[PDB]
């Protein structure tokens, strides 16, 4: 029956624990590679005495961030748990497939971790462009492992996107149409038509890496009529919407945490939250090549990027006025959940207006391949994502295992993580400005204060990580089974007690038309 | 070069570079505000025991917050691509220098008249002389004349690299196989450091630039007595 | 003989960043031109303002592989 | 060929609480193990393989 | 020879799909295909949902074009009303 | 939300041992790579 | 059937908090610990 | 855009085999005379090892590693140029 | 039980062992490239073939012989199988953009013209000519397939479906043949690179379709599908279109407008 239950699922709430769990294991991996970035920089000099590994680690901190923490945990955990139970429906579309999804991921991870044992590790970056990435500076099968890693991350994650595409829009109640499904649900359609569509054009594009690699073809290889700059338009077609991709679950659960603990019914401006998800994930299809401003493009496609680019600002800020006008007048429950929300708001807006900067392709030059970008990025998406996913899982937790936590201890945990996640990388923006390069195992003389400050930040947020992990255990630990919770009314899923049984919606929800 | 606990970008020493300081100071205070607007927004939502939890309508507020927006990325967009457009125009040079990326050093090619090259490497911090600086020195600067509109063009001989000089504005990615132009144009004469900008492999923080600013019949007698 | 030859001039064939093209094409020109001029009639000073531009634009490594492709028989461009 | 279905669906209707993919028979399980042992023999010799590729061989 | 072999659905269709199937026939919806259509919803016509347990969550849509649906668990006996608009709803077990 | 009381209550003795437990399964291994950073460049 | 109800529909125990802590405890330091061994076997190598 | 033909009125089998055997594979029998027309060899040109061609960055997994996977001997030169 | 119609789907060991399928395949191909050995390699797709032949008989046990597929599971795998091939559409664009990439823009290293110096294409109007009509009339005989299905008449949808493989297969035999004569090969430069490998992925598919249509022509033979219901005939077709518009534009891209 263990083997039965958790190797052979078709059950989506076991599934998404599975996914809960392999997240949590892979971010404790990333927090680990993360740490040895900040150890190495800490102090001017050299503390690994091989740059070669500090850029391999460099390189995995990104690939276990994104693809094995972030990814699982808000699509395939929430989405997974959420989902279903939000639409009444039954389990996901295709349950078997489901399950593939999941069981790709510890392959994936095993590949990731191979390439790392083996030669001296895939020291590329997160985008592995060539020639860097070649056989030629890349021999040998560190980075193959590393597109056989991504190819089985990429299957996984078409497959989750067709299963919930499939669900969402087969699998309501008769009588709710798309207009009355939760702004979650929302997100996760359209984060998979992202994942649906720019996902394959990644593996075509590290598919002709692994074979200029080893087929002796040249799509990126001068001597051959090939072109580097090839390479980098196909990874960043898929890179910018896969940043949106990690995001979109996070609103869609940021909606839902701050109209909660507002006190109120719904989000306010539903169907202006919904316009903002679809023409983020729209516009972000159209801007890709401000990962590539300083490549030698022609001016008047530098324009048309920066100008495309700042567009998605519009409906970006809609979405962020309307998380503060559906606060506007409530009940506010100050409960851990609440924190993160709140933290996510402000320092999402941060990164996103250090993201309007960098759209603009003349400064861009400057800041372009400097701690500013990494700044950007590590409010925008690193705390963004991991804020939504801290709020999410105080949040739901009670739901997904039937116990609560100790609120002191999550506010605590906040307030800790809070200050980590800004003393290291508020200094970054200094770091960029002046001119810092990333992916650097050491700096000129001058750079020494602010990369010690960050370096210091980094621990505090470790303390935060170790701090987590005893309030889950104190949780289980003193079995607090939950009663009730308030707004039922207005949040389907926890309508079948916590947790809810194997089997849910057996008979469906009665919706009529009227 | 960058000095101790900078907070912003190295002094302009290029007309392109004083204008984008003077863009980039446009656009902080636009981010300073607009960040500011958030926080205190935030607060002011949650610092009142007044309470509307009924349905709100959003059409008339929505208006102003994509009308507001919009205009404020008009007002950013104008003079970035103002810069943009300054930067592309023909700006008719007077030398063209190339240079090309290796792992892990630069070289560099006058070749207008003399075919003059040589590879510039970075000291290791054992052979600085004192006072030097850790990282950025090189044994062969790029000699240059002041004052004056330089063509770089910029390429690699193995991976990507990426030749960048922070207090001139530059930065052009350097690629095997494509001639990458940019123009310089050094308002003073001194020494202008930058560091490679693409990953590049194992020593990608050990291959920096170095400019030597001269006056113009200085650069003609380092030239001369190059033959 | 009309010089006071300081660098190559802008092309409005070539215009933007990418100024692979421009050295290419001079340097077939300069070597079609000088082809040429070994006809009865010709002097190869004709070509100059084409090896100038090509020099001055055009990286050493790339001169010299075109050039030993040219001897081998293996250059693929037209001359 | 005649439609023999309704005997297809008369066997895999059966209510002897086997899961479909073994409610053919005896054959089902031998071509489970088969599959299964390949698949975890095959990861064993997989992590043995990655065990000597991580280490110089010289 | 434009002749025939191919098995029909009434012929063929088993399990789950021929219940349906056959319930399509009769007019019957009960695998929860259709939306039902809603009463007055007033406490003399209210709105009757069936089920085969003694209690089934409902979801209402008060007015036609609402996002928020309000959801509740409606019991067998006196009939309930919906917390948002008060539309009435009673219980018709199996 | 509202809860019935713990069944397992957890008194402020088990959350010391169950922080430090905690704290010390992140530390101690790591702390000892990084200890003996050189003892592994030197080879 | 499955077991149904907290504590009963996750992959591990919580029966009894000691057990679960020794669990927790290696679950995520084995995550946190191995970037830290494979930089060490990447320096040891040569 | 609808080709010159025109046989509607209830779309079915019969039509879809009338189009089968009376367009498709009629063309399928045209190209493959075409096709069986045009065949037999042509001269191979003169071997000249450019070096944007027959590349080598690796050797192939298979066959002494300089053989491509479906090398045809009469046609495909090696980087040394055409075999014995 | 459920009164909703959806499948609650027996626990099934089929999506581990397809990821070790994967695991074993990647891992493999990579022991093959690197360390000259392709043990790991068969017996992950060994045991990928196992899975899919396993996972897809029970969809079949589910189905035709269990009564699973009500009309809203079908309408489900309708969903599924169109945003399949919507991914497989967005995959073979990567390699259209590759080949306009590099030949809109012809480097020096070609010649700077396309085809490159050196290279000397197939003619279109020969093999890829009779190829395409070959594809074109596969989709006009699997139609007549579909609709001999939908009248009842299982004589001829067994005979359109029959000349609809036999054209495939055909198809496969003159791609193979054509790679043989091919003067040009995958490592001559990008020409090469883009003709063999976005070709080889289209043949690739040429041969899952035709396998596909094999599995349903033998389905057809057992009686499995009925006039009406027959979701694993229409994806066939609906993949085998795909199959037939990427042949097109390859066709046009790269045998016609790039020759
Ligand atoms: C529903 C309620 C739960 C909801 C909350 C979810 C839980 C969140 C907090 C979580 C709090 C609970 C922690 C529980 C401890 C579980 C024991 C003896 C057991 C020892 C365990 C150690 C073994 C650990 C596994 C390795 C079957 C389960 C699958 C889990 C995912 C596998 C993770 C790693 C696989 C990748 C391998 C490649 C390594 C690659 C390395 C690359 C560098
Ligand atoms: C929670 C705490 C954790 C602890 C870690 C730190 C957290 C961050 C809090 C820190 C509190 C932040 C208050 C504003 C910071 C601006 C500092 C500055 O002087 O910046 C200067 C400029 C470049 O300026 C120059 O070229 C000239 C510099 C010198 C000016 C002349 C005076 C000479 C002396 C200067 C003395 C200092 C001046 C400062 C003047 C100070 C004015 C406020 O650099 C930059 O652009 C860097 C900007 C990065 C872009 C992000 C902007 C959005 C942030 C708005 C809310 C803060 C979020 C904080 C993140 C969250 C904070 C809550
Ligand atoms: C969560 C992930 C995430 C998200 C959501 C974003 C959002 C944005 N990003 Fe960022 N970005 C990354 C993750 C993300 N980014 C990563 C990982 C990289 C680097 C990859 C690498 O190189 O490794 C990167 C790199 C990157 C670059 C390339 C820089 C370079 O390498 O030189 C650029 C350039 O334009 C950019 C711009 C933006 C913009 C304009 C947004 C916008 O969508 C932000 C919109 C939000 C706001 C503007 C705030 C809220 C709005 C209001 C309150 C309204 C009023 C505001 C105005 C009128 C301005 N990003
Ligand atoms: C979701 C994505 C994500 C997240 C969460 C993080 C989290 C962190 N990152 Fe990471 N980082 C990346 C994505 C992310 N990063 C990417 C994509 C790059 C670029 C890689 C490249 O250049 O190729 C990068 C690069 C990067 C660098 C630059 C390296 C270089 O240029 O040389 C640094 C340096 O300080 C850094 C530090 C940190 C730190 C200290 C944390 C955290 O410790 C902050 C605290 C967060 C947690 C502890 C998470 C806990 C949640 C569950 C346990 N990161
Ligand atoms: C007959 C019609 C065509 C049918 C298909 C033929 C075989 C293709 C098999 C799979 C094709 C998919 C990969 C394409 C890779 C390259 C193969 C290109 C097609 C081909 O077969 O190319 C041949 C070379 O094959 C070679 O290198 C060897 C190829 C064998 C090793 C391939 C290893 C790479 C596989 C990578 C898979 C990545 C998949 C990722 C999917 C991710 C999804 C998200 C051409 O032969 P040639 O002698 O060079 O020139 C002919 C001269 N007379
Ligand atoms: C470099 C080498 C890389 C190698 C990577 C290898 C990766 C994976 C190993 C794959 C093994 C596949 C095993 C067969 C999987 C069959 C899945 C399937 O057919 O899933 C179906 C749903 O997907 C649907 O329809 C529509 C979708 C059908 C998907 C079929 C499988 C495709 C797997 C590869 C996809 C790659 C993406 C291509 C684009 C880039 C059925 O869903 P179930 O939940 O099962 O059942 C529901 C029941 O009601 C049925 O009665
Ligand atoms: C000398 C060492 C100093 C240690 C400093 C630690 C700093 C802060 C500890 C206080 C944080 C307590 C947070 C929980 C308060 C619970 C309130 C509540 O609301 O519980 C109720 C019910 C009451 C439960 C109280 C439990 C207190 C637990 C102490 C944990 C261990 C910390 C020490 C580390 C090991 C030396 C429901
Ligand atoms: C809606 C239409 C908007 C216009 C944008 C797309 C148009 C492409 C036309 C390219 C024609 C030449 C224009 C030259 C401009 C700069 C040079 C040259 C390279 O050209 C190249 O391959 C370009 C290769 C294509 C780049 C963009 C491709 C996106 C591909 C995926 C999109 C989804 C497609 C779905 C298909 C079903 C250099
Ligand atoms: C030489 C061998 C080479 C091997 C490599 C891969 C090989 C071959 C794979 C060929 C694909 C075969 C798929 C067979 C699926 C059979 C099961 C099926 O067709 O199942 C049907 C459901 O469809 C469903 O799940 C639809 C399921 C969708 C299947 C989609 C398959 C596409 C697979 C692509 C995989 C590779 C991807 C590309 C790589 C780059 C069952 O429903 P019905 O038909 O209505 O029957 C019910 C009636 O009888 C009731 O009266
Ligand atoms: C980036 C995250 C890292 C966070 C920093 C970790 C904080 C410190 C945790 C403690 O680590 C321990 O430190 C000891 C030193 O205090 C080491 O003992 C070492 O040093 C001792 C004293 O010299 C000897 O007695 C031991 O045998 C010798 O192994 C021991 O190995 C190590 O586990
Ligand atoms: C999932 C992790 C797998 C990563 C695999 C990396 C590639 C490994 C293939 C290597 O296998 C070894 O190769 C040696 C040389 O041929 C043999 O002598 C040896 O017997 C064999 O075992
Ligand atoms: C028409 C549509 C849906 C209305 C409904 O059926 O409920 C609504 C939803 C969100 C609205 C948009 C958003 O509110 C954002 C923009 C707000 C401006 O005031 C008008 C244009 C604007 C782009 C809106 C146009 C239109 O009213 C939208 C698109
Ligand atoms: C045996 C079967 C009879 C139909 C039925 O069983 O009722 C008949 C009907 C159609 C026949 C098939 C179709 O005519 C198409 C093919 C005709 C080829 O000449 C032989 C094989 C071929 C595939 C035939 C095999 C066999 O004779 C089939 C399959
Ligand atoms: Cu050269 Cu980085
Ligand atoms: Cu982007
Ligand atoms: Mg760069
Ligand atoms: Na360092
Ligand atoms: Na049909
Ligand atoms: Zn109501």
């Amino acid at each position: 029956m263990f083997i039965n239950r958790w190797l052979f699922s078709t059950n989506h709430k076991d599934i998404g624990t599975l996914y809960l769990l392999f997240g949590a294991w892979a971010g404790m991996v990333g927090t680990a590679l993360s740490l040895l970035i900040r150890a190495e920089l800490g102090q001017p000099g050299t503390l690994l005495g091989d740059d070669q590994i500090y850029n391999v680690v460099v390189t995995a901190h990104a690939f276990v961030m994104i693809f094995f923490m972030v990814m699982p945990i808000m699509i395939g955990g929430f989405g997974n748990w959420l989902v279903p139970l939000m639409i009444g429906a039954p389990d996901m579309a295709f349950p078997r497939m489901n399950n593939m999804s999941f069981w790709l991921l510890p392959p994936s991870f095993l590949l990731l971790l191979a390439s790392s044992m083996v030669e001296a590790g895939a020291g590329t970056g997160w985008t592995v462009y060539p020639p860097l990435a070649g056989n030629l500076a890349h021999a040998g099968a560190s980075v193959d492992l590393t597109i056989f890693s991504l190819h089985l991350a990429g299957v996984s994650s078409i497959l989750g996107a067709i299963n919930f595409i499939t669900t969402i829009i087969n699998m309501k109640p008769p009588a709710m149409s798309q207009y009355q499904t939760p702004l979650f649900v929302w997100s996760v359609m359209i984060t998979a038509v992202l994942l649906l569509l720019s996902l394959p054009v990644l593996a075509a594009g590290i598919t002709m890496l692994l074979t200029d690699r080893n087929l002796n073809t040249t799509f990126f290889d001068p001597a051959g009529g090939g072109d580097p700059i090839l390479y980098q338009h196909l990874f960043w077609f898929f890179g910018h919407p896969e940043v949106y991709i990690l995001i979109l679950p996070g609103f869609g659960m940021i909606s839902h945490i701050v109209t909660y603990y507002s006190g109120k019914k719904e989000p306010f401006g539903y169907m202006g939250m919904v316009w903002a998800m679809m023409s983020i994930g729209f516009l972000g299809f159209i801007v890709w090549a401000h990962h590539m401003f300083t490549v030698g493009m022609d001016v008047d496609t530098r324009a048309y990027f920066t100008s495309a680019t700042m567009i998605i600002a519009i409906p970006t800020g809609v979405k962020v006025f309307s998380w503060l006008a559906t606060l506007h007048g409530g009940n506010i429950k100050w409960s851990p959940a609440m924190m993160w929300a709140l933290g996510f708001i402000f320092l999402f807006t941060v990164g996103g207006l250090t993201g309007i900067v960098l759209a603009n392709s003349s400064l861009d030059i400057v800041l372009h391949d400097t701690y500013y970008v990494v700044a950007h990025f590590h409010y925008v998406l690193s705390m963004g994502a991991v804020f939504a996913i801290m709020g999410g899982f105080v949040h739901w937790f009670p739901l997904f295992s039937g116990y609560t936590l100790n609120d002191t201890w999550a506010k605590i945990h906040f307030a800790i993580m809070f200050v980590g996640v800004n003393m290291t990388f508020f200094p970054q923006h200094f770091l960029g400005l002046s001119g810092m390069p990333r992916r650097y195992s050491d700096y000129p003389d001058a750079y020494t204060m602010w990369n010690t400050i960050s370096s210091m930040g980094s621990f505090i947020s470790l303390t935060a990580v170790m701090l987590m992990v005893f309030i889950i255990w104190e949780a289980f630990a003193s079995k607090r089974e939950v009663l009730t919770v308030d707004l039922t009314t207005t949040n389907l899923e926890w309508l079948n007690g916590c947790p809810p049984p194997y089997h849910t919606f057996e008979e469906p929800t009665y919706v009529n038309l009227k | 070069m960058a000095y101790p606990m900078q907070l912003g970008f190295q002094d302009a020493t290029s007309p392109i570079m004083e204008e984008l300081l003077h863009f980039h100071d446009h656009t902080l205070m636009i981010v300073f505000l607009i960040s500011s607007l958030v926080l205190y927004i935030i607060s002011l939502m949650l610092t009142t025991k007044l309470t509307h939890t009924s349905t709100m309508d959003a059409q008339e507020v929505e208006t102003i917050w994509t009308i507001l927006p919009a205009i404020i990325l008009i007002l950013i967009a104008l003079p970035s691509l103002r810069i943009l457009y300054m930067m592309d125009e023909i700006n008719n040079p007077s030398l063209t220098v190339k240079t090309m990326g290796h792992q892990w050093y630069w070289s560099y090619e006058y070749t207008d008249y003399e075919d003059l090259s040589f590879d510039s490497y970075m000291i290791p911090t054992s052979e600085l002389k004192p006072g030097e600086l850790r990282l950025l020195e090189v044994d062969n600067r790029v000699v240059l004349p002041m004052e004056m509109t330089i063509r770089m063009l910029v390429s690699s001989e193995d991976v990507l690299h990426s030749w960048a000089v922070p207090s001139l504005g530059l930065k052009t990615d350097a690629i095997p196989g494509r001639l990458n132009q940019t123009t310089l144009m050094s308002s003073r004469p001194g020494l202008y450091y930058g560091q490679c900008s693409e990953i590049c492999g194992s020593n990608h923080s050990f291959m920096p630039i170095v400019l030597e600013l001269v006056p113009l019949k200085y650069f003609e007698k380092w030239s001369a007595s190059m033959l | 003989k009309i010089k006071n030859y300081q660098t190559a001039p802008f092309d409005s064939r070539f215009p933007n960043q990418n100024q692979t093209r421009n050295c290419w094409q001079n340097y077939l020109d300069f070597h079609r031109c000088e082809k040429a001029m070994t006809a009865k009639g010709g002097d190869v000073s004709v070509c100059e303002w084409y090896r100038r531009v090509y020099k001055s634009l055009c990286p050493i490594s790339w001169v010299s592989t075109w050039d030993d492709r040219r001897a081998e028989g293996t250059f693929p461009g037209k001359i | 060929f005649e439609n023999r279905v309704a005997e297809k669906q008369k066997l895999f209707q059966e209510d002897n609480g086997l899961p479909v993919h073994l409610k053919g028979g005896a054959t089902d399980n031998i071509l489970y193990r088969v599959t299964m042992t390949l698949c975890l023999g095959g990861t064993l010799y997989s992590l043995y393989c990655l065990g000597w590729a991580s280490f110089p061989h010289k | 020879a434009s002749g025939g072999g191919v098995p029909t659905d009434e012929e063929q269709a088993t399990g789950l799909e021929r219940e349906v199937m056959l319930a399509a026939r009769k007019g019957q919806d009960p695998y929860n295909i259709l939306a039902p259509k809603a009463t007055s919803g007033t406490k003399e016509d209210p709105n009757l949902v069936p089920s085969i347990t003694n209690k089934r969550i409902v979801g209402c849509i008060c007015e036609e074009d609402n996002s928020t649906v309000i959801w509740f668990w409606l019991h067998k006996g006196e009939a309930q009303r919906c917390p948002s608009c008060g539309t009435h709803y009673k219980l018709v077990p199996h | 939300i509202t809860a019935k009381p713990a069944k397992t209550p957890t008194s402020p003795k088990e959350q010391a041992i169950g922080l430090s437990v905690t704290f010390l399964s992140f530390l101690l291994p790591a702390g000892w790579v990084l200890y003996h950073l050189d003892n592994y460049k030197k080879s | 059937h499955y077991e149904e109800g907290p504590g009963k529909n996750i992959p591990f125990s919580v029966e009894n908090k000691w057990r679960l802590l020794a669990m927790m405890t290696l679950f995520f330091g084995s995550g946190f610990a191995a970037p830290f061994f494979i930089v060490r076997h990447q320096l040891l190598k040569k | 855009a609808s080709a010159a033909k025109g046989d509607h009125g209830g779309t079915g089998a019969r039509t879809w085999r009338f189009l089968t055997f009376g367009l498709a594979l009629p063309s399928v029998a045209l190209c493959t005379l075409n096709s069986w027309l045009h065949s037999g060899h042509r001269e191979r040109p003169a071997f000249i090892p450019y070096h944007h061609l027959r590349i080598r960055t690796k050797p192939f997994s298979w066959g002494d590693g300089n053989h491509t996977f479906f090398h045809n001997p009469r046609v495909n030169p090696l980087p040394t140029g055409y075999e014995k | 039980h459920q009164t909703h119609a959806y499948h609650m789907v027996n626990p099934s060991p089929w999506p581990l062992t397809g990821a070790l399928s994967a695991l074993l395949m990647t891992s493999g191909l990579t022991m093959w490239f690197h360390f000259n050995s392709m043990t790991l390699l068969m017996i992950g797709l060994t045991t990928n073939m196992l899975t899919m032949y396993q996972w897809w008989r029970d969809v079949i046990r589910e189905s035709t012989f269990q009564g699973h597929h009500t009309p809203a599971v079908q309408k489900g795998l309708r969903y599924g199988m169109i945003l399949f091939i919507i991914s497989e559409v967005l995959f073979f664009t990567g390699f259209f953009w590759a080949f306009y990439h590099s030949s809109l823009a012809p480097t020096p290293e070609l010649g700077g013209c396309w085809p490159p110096t050196g290279i000397h294409p197939l003619n279109p109007l020969e093999v890829p000519l009779l190829n395409t009509s070959v594809l074109l009339a596969s989709g006009v005989s699997i139609t007549w397939a579909h609709h001999s299905l939908m009248e009842g008449d299982r004589k001829h949808m067994l005979q359109a479906l029959f000349i609809t493989i036999t054209l495939g297969v055909y198809f496969t035999l003159l791609q193979a043949s054509e790679y043989y004569e091919a003067p040009f090969t995958i490592s001559d430069g990008v020409y090469g690179s883009t003709f063999f490998v976005a070709t080889g992925f289209h043949g690739l598919h040429v041969i899952i379709g035709s396998t596909f249509l094999i599995v349903c022509f033998f389905r057809q033979l057992k009686f499995h599908f009925t006039s009406n219901h027959h979701f694993g005939f229409e994806a066939a077709a609906w993949y085998w279109h795909f199959v037939d518009v990427v042949w097109l534009f390859l066709y046009v891209s790269i045998y016609w407008w790039g020759s």
